[PDB]
């Protein structure tokens, strides 16, 4: 149902300025790095156990 | 005697005090001057404070007893800035000096003894 | 006094009228305050916690609170001026 | 680095009532300023959008060291009456006045006339502080000025701490009240070990009809220091 | 166990009678409610006499007497009048107990049930004496606590630095308000006579001339001669009339001229108060810190105290931090503000500022901790600054 | 029911009536940044977070200037920003490290997937 939507029902996506995209890109890059670091600490926590 | 210079050491305690001040200078454990004595109180590294009761304006050192009462640091007065000058190894009069905390020092027993001698003056 | 009196203009007028707590007993505040409120103000003067002020300090307080009553007087005149101008420029808007 | 002036920061309540946490690049312990726009001893303050909080220094206060150290209860809460022994200049007293708020009251006892003048100036601006310049060893000399209290805080640093606290507790502390006592091991007995002093001080409290409930050391900020919290005459 | 207890409070002396009590088991969980519960406490304890203190001075005299352990006349008056004359009296102090037993024949005890009864009285005191005194019990303790502490330390109300801190903040507030309003005054008259704003370069001078001429329609013959007197030079006064004859500005109504005139007079009177506040600050600095004011001036000296937050805070600082307190506004760097005889070169500007800061640190301590403040030391320190200034300027 | 709902809007008398702010996308971005402060600096290490979610009651403010800390601890007014996120967008040290770590992760991500 997500893939197929009628043309009349569907809505245009959001429109954002260049400053808004820089903030959103920075948070995505930080969130990716944080997930990698937190995941990595799990095995080190696991292996010592 | 100005009543504001209350813990005035006697002749016997002064000799012990000046002896320890000279020893502390040799161990690189003495800070000389009113401004330098103030900074050791702010940093919490002061064993006790020795002041001169013959400063012609006595008010210039009266801020030090206020700082000591907050940090709980003993303090006394001596009768001569010129004698305190020699004991600090300085060719000029000194109105305030501070003995510094140093870990593992060989003066810990003498500093502890002097601290208790000061506190008995305050009853 | 601050807790009893909430009107700011009434507060400053009472201060201008009476300097210290001692003068509250003899002085009269009927024109400024209602009589029952005046009785409460007079009664609180005897049982007070405040410190006694100097003569220069009380003079400085009067001058500042005098500036207050002059600003409030001019502000009312400015508001009356605005009512005159709005009724002259856009009389229909002011009715609406 | 640190918390530089001009940085955005978030303030949230602590587990203890009346205490707040200042969340940023660094975390600081803060209390709500009873007198906005004023610093008692040069601490950094934070402005909120009419509301202002003051940072609490654990090196210059023993209550802040215990809170940062993980103590269970402090019992100093808004609207409480606190008897403070050994107020000195009032750096900790100012933060205690913030916690109790306008409804609470603090009784600050300090014998020294030098620090007593600073305590009066602090009492000018804060209407919930009652200065008492008297020796805490003789509570009968100021029994007129003090009513029944809920918490007793003692930072007297004397060899006879337990006797001094017990005398004040019998006179002014209500049933079910609590006490917070700071112990400097070197002050009671320099010859004895620090740990043996702490067990002895707990024993003396039990002999004075006081029931200690917890203790901890203040190790990151102080050496050979402890804080003991207990209850006085517990209800059945 | 029928006995009388004497209770001392900030409001007055209270005499109470105890009917009966379970003495041996008093500190037991069920029996202890005899004093903890108000209903049970009323059954065994009664108030037989009460004597409030007439004034705060009377209370302070009795507070000192109780602390010393002596019997005041007011206390003996209560005891003689309302006690029968074989009597047990409970007191909180052993020393006051002996003194009463010397003055009157009553037997005084401090031990036993008496200490436990007094905790019940202290807990329930506000209920027993409710309405007997005009001043509340809680406010009485706060008032007496201050007055008792003032007497011990010999507090001096004159040497208090609260007002100088308030004045400095208010003076900065007044400067912004005066400057903002004068711009709006200039703009309103700019609608009428826009030529005038160019000729006059002073805000205060402009308001004087704007007051002098309400309209540019009537400025001629005898008025220009008066205009010549107000203006520094007669040539400009002639040019103002020619500008008024042919001006681009609009004409103003009668009611508009009244509005601008009353607004201009409001700004002038506001400036008058700002001058009186500056004079009041100068006198306050003389009483509080004469030596600091003599060294560097009342204006700079008061601003130094405000930055530290108190006079005691200024004295507790070392000399290095005192220089930082003036760093943002260049109190020590900008020398004409503090005025000194002689000038310092750009090379020695840093050295003079450091030297001046050390002297100010000393002067603050002299003012803060002296028994009586005096400005002699400040003048001596000022003389040393002039000598050091002439040392750098001439080379000797 | 109005009694129960009215109380929950406020932290209570224990904290002098702190109110729950209305949650916005700018406020939510700041709280997410504070949660991930461990990965900002390779040489700084932090304790674990107190709660998994966001706090219900909180406030936002700035640190007031002190005259004594003119050189010791003060940010110039040009470097000051309105939000925590804009502070992270400005400083060069965090940006340089974050992009290097982010490049390495996507490098091994492409290296693994291929």
């Amino acid at each position: 149902k997500a893939g197929k939507v009628p043309k009349d029902r569907r809505r245009p996506a959001v429109i954002r300025e260049p400053h808004e995209r820089k903030i959103l890109a920075l948070l995505d890059a930080l969130s990716t790095v944080h997930s990698q670091k937190m995941k990595k600490a799990k095995e080190q926590r696991h292996l010592h156990n | 005697v100005n009543p504001k210079a209350y813990p005035l050491a006697d002749a016997h305690l002064t000799k012990k005090l000046l002896d320890l001040v000279q020893q502390s200078c040799n161990y690189k454990q003495l800070r000389k001057g009113a401004n330098e004595a103030t900074k050791t109180l702010n940093r919490g590294i002061s064993e006790f404070i020795v002041m001169a009761a013959d400063a012609e304006p006595l008010e210039i050192i009266l801020h030090l007893p206020l700082l000591c009462e907050d940090k709980n640091v003993p303090y006394v007065f001596v009768r001569s800035k010129q004698a305190l000058g020699r004991a600090c190894g300085v060719s000029r009069p000194v109105i305030a000096c501070s003995v510094t905390i140093k870990e593992g020092s060989q003066l810990k027993q003498q500093i502890q003894s002097i601290q208790q001698s000061i506190e008995r003056l305050l009853v | 006094l601050g807790k009893i009196i909430s009107d700011n203009l009434t507060y400053c007028k009472c201060l201008q009228k009476v300097g210290d707590r001692k003068n509250y007993a003899s002085a009269k505040l009927s024109e400024l305050l209602p009589e029952e409120v005046e009785a409460e103000v007079k009664a609180a003067a005897e049982i007070s916690m405040g410190t006694e002020v100097s003569e220069e300090d009380i003079c400085n307080i009067l001058h500042l609170c005098t500036q207050v009553i002059e600003i409030s007087e001019y502000r009312t005149q400015l508001y009356e001026y605005l009512q005159n101008r709005m009724m002259a420029i856009a009389p229909n808007v002011t009715v609406m | 680095r640190g918390n530089q002036s001009g940085k955005n920061v978030m303030v949230e309540p602590h587990r203890h009532e009346g205490v707040f946490i200042c969340r940023g690049k660094e975390d600081a312990l803060v209390t709500k300023n009873l007198v906005p726009g004023e610093s008692v001893y040069g601490e950094k303050r934070v402005s909120i959008s009419k509301i202002e909080y003051r940072a609490w220094n654990p090196f210059r206060s023993k209550l802040a060291a215990a809170i940062l150290g993980g103590v269970d209860q402090i019992h100093i809460k808004p609207g409480a009456k606190v008897l403070y022994l050994g107020a000195a200049s009032g750096t900790t007293v100012s933060h205690v006045s913030d916690i109790v708020g306008p409804d609470g009251l603090v009784y600050a006892v300090e014998f020294s006339h030098r620090s007593g003048r600073d305590l009066i100036n602090l009492a000018k601006k804060r209407t919930n502080i009652i200065p008492v310049i008297e020796d805490a060893r003789h509570p009968h000399k100021y029994r007129m000025l003090i009513a029944m209290v809920d918490v007793i805080f003692a930072d007297v640093a004397q060899p006879d701490q337990t006797r001094i606290v017990a005398l004040n507790a019998h006179t002014f502390l209500r049933n079910g009240g609590h006490f917070v006592i700071s112990i400097k091991a070197n002050c009671i007995d320099s010859t004895a070990s620090a740990e043996a002093v702490f067990a002895s001080e707990v024993k003396k409290m039990q002999q004075e009809n006081m029931k200690p409930q917890e203790q901890l050391t203040l190790e990151p900020y102080e050496r050979d220091h402890a804080v003991v919290v207990g209850v006085y005459r517990p209800p059945p | 166990v029928l006995l009388h207890v004497l209770f001392e409070h900030a409001v007055g002396y209270a005499l109470l009678a105890l009917k009966e009590v379970e003495e041996i088991s008093l500190l037991q969980p069920q029996v202890e409610e005899s004093v903890l519960n108000l209903g049970k406490f009323h059954s065994i304890v009664r108030l037989v006499a009460f004597c409030p203190f007439a004034s705060s001075q009377v209370a302070l005299e009795n507070a000192n007497a109780v602390s010393e352990g002596v019997v005041h006349e007011d206390l003996r008056l209560l005891l003689e009048t309302h006690l029968p004359s074989k009597v047990l009296l409970g007191v909180g102090d052993p020393k006051i107990g002996a003194a009463i037993q010397e003055e009157l024949g009553y037997n005084c005890q401090t031990g036993g049930v008496i200490a436990e009864i007094l905790r019940g009285v202290r807990l329930h005191f506000h209920n027993l004496v409710k309405g007997l005194t005009d001043l509340s019990a809680c406010k009485a303790q706060l008032g007496l606590g201050h007055s008792y502490s003032r007497a011990k330390v010999k507090f001096n109300v004159n040497r208090v630095d609260n007002m100088i801190i308030q004045s400095i903040s208010l003076l900065d507030q007044l400067d912004k308000d005066i400057n903002t309003f004068s711009m709006r005054v200039r703009e309103w008259y700019g609608y009428h006579f826009p030529e005038l704003v160019k000729i006059i370069n002073d805000n205060a001078t402009y308001c004087r001339l704007a007051q002098f001429i309400g309209n540019r329609r009537e400025l001629n013959e005898d008025k220009l001669e008066k205009l010549e007197e107000l203006t520094m030079d007669g040539a400009k006064a002639k040019a103002i009339l020619d500008a008024s004859r042919s001006s681009m500005g609009m004409d103003i109504s009668a009611i508009d001229l009244i509005n601008i005139e009353s607004f201009s007079s409001r700004v002038v009177s506001l400036s008058e108060y700002r001058q009186s506040l500056h004079t009041y600050l100068r006198s306050k600095m003389s009483q509080v810190a004469p030596s600091l004011s003599a060294l560097i001036g009342e204006a700079v000296g008061a601003r130094l105290i405000a930055h530290a937050g108190s006079l005691t805070n200024l004295a507790k600082y070392p000399a290095s931090t005192v220089q930082i307190l003036g760093a943002e506004k260049a109190l020590f760097r900008a020398l004409k503000h503090s005025t000194f005889i002689g000038r310092a070169a750009a090379k020695n500007k840093g050295r003079i500022s450091r030297y001046l800061a050390n002297k100010c640190s000393i002067a603050s301590r002299i003012d803060c901790f002296s028994e009586v403040p005096t400005s002699v030391f400040g003048e001596k320190l000022r003389e040393q600054v002039e000598e050091r200034l002439s040392f750098y300027e001439t080379g000797e | 029911k109005k009694r129960r709902k009215e109380r929950q809007k406020t932290a209570g008398d224990g904290w002098f009536g702190m109110k729950a702010p209305e949650m916005t996308n700018e406020l939510k971005n700041d709280l997410k940044a504070l949660k991930m402060r461990a990965s900002m600096d390779p040489k700084r290490f932090y304790k674990k977070n107190d709660r998994d979610g966001f706090p219900k009651y909180f406030q936002i403010g700035t640190i007031v200037d002190n005259p004594a800390d003119f050189y010791h601890s003060r940010i110039p007014k040009k470097q000051r920003k309105r939000t925590i996120v804009e502070e992270l967008l400005a400083d060069s040290e965090f940006r340089r490290y974050n992009r290097r770590k982010y490049s390495e992760i996507m490098a091994e991500k492409a290296a693994n997937a291929a």
